[PDB]
């Protein structure tokens, strides 16, 4: 993905714990995952 | 609307276990915090624990008089949540009440009060 080319790609602001990234990523909801910051069952990019 | 019946409290010796079971009845817990409370007669009622309706350790809460000792568990297919203590110490012996809300995570500080069961009478003593 280093050189990898993309279309459209947007940044987001958002703070976590940090204990819960697995949670943030769909398919898992959590104290914040849950209600706060929510991901779409089919998401592309990455986490960082 | 939901009503909550507290049980399995009883005559137990100083260092012994308990079980409580709060049978939750024509509602469904699963979607929602369960709390634990615990009453004696003269002092105010104090939070014992609050599991909330992922039931992960996370959003499991214990009280600092019953970390270590006190443990809880859910199994929303019977809508009961249980609570099992640990080496019961004289200073346990309280009206153990459960109390439940409409709210689904449980917090340090923040516990469901607003249904609550007839509460248990644990006795930890000779």
């Amino acid at each position: 993905l280093n050189d990898l080319c993309f279309t459209n790609v947007y940044a987001d602001s958002f703070v976590i714990r940090g204990d819960e990234v697995r949670q943030i990523a769909p398919g898992q909801t959590g104290n914040i995952a849950d209600y706060n910051y929510k991901l779409p069952d089919d998401f592309t990019g990455c986490v960082i | 609307q939901v009503q909550l019946v507290e049980s399995g409290g009883g005559l137990v010796q100083p260092g012994g276990s308990l079980t409580l079971s709060c049978v939750a009845s024509e509602s469904s817990l699963a979607p929602y915090r369960v709390a634990w409370f615990r009453q004696a007669p003269g002092k105010e009622r104090e939070g014992v624990s609050c599991i909330s309706r992922d039931a992960h350790p996370t959003s499991t809460y214990y009280t600092a008089s019953v970390k270590g000792r006190f443990t809880m568990s859910r199994d929303n297919a019977k809508n009961t949540v249980y609570l099992q203590m640990n080496s019961l110490k004289p200073s346990d012996t309280a009206v153990y009440y459960c109390a439940t809300d409409l709210g689904g995570y449980c917090s340090d500080s923040n516990y469901p009060r607003a249904w609550w069961g007839q509460g248990t009478q644990v006795t930890v003593s000779s």
